[PDB]
């Protein structure tokens, strides 16, 4: 259940605040236009991090 | 209910600031060679 | 002492720095939290043997 | 440097800001949520006119 990643996961590399500014850095990130696994249980390799989304209203 | 597990790969991103200090843009470096190019 | 003569030419000339030194120095740590409970070991009602 | 009252706004995980060369101007008070600058002390060079 292969789905695309679209352009999602990014989030803050540190605790910095610049205005109008276009820093560019090297950290962990989600890649773009990625493979996700569309789940509807198991066990899951962690590796090294992990984008978790979830769609639910129930908070099961 | 639903749910996406992804992973997570250590590539260079570019991101772009605003005014307040919120993330609203972002160009990786090693998807294709215009993204290189910016 | 700077052009090494006694004899000194109209004009203009640099001789050094103008600098501002500071006054005091002043530390704030993060507000204080979650302390340790020391006074509930020393003050129990009663202790075990050794 | 000398600490003054800024008008800028921060976010609220935000610790310290900084600028386009890499350099620290705004930092926040940590227990005070008031929002300080950061100004050098002055300097530059004496010149003599004679
Ligand atoms: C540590 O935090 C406490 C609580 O946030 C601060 O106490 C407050 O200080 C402001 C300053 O005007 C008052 O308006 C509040 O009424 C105070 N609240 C309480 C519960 O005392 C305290 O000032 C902080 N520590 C330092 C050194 O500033
Ligand atoms: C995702 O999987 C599909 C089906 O296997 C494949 O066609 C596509 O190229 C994959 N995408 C990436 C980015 O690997
Ligand atoms: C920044 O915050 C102000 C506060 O009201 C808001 O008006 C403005 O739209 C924000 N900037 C952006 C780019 O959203
Ligand atoms: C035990 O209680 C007394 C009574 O208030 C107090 O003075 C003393 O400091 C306490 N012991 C410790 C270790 O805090």
């Amino acid at each position: 259940a292969y789905t695309n990643s679209f352009t999602r996961g990014v989030y803050y590399p540190d605790k910095v605040f610049r205005s109008s500014v276009l820093h560019s850095t090297q950290d962990l990130f989600l890649p773009f236009f990625s493979n996700v696994t569309w789940f509807h249980n198991p066990v899951l390799p962690f590796n090294d991090g992990v984008y978790f989304a979830s769609t639910e209203k129930s908070n099961i | 209910a639903a749910y996406y597990v992804g992973y997570l790969q250590p590539r260079t991103f570019l991101l772009k600031y605003n005014e307040n200090g919120t993330i609203t843009d972002a160009v990786d470096c090693a998807l294709d060679p215009l993204s290189e190019t910016k | 002492c700077t052009l090494k003569s006694f004899t000194v030419e109209k004009g203009i000339y640099q001789t050094s720095n103008f600098r501002v030194q500071p006054t005091e120095s002043i530390v704030r740590f993060p507000n204080i939290t979650n302390l340790c409970p020391f006074g509930e070991v020393f003050n129990a009602t009663r202790f075990a043997s050794v | 440097g000398v600490l003054t009252e800024s008008n800028k706004k921060f976010l609220p995980f935000q610790q310290f800001g900084r600028d386009i060369a890499d350099t620290t101007d705004a930092v926040r008070d940590p227990q005070t949520l008031e929002i300080l600058d950061i100004t050098p002390c002055s300097f530059g060079g004496v010149s003599v006119i004679t």
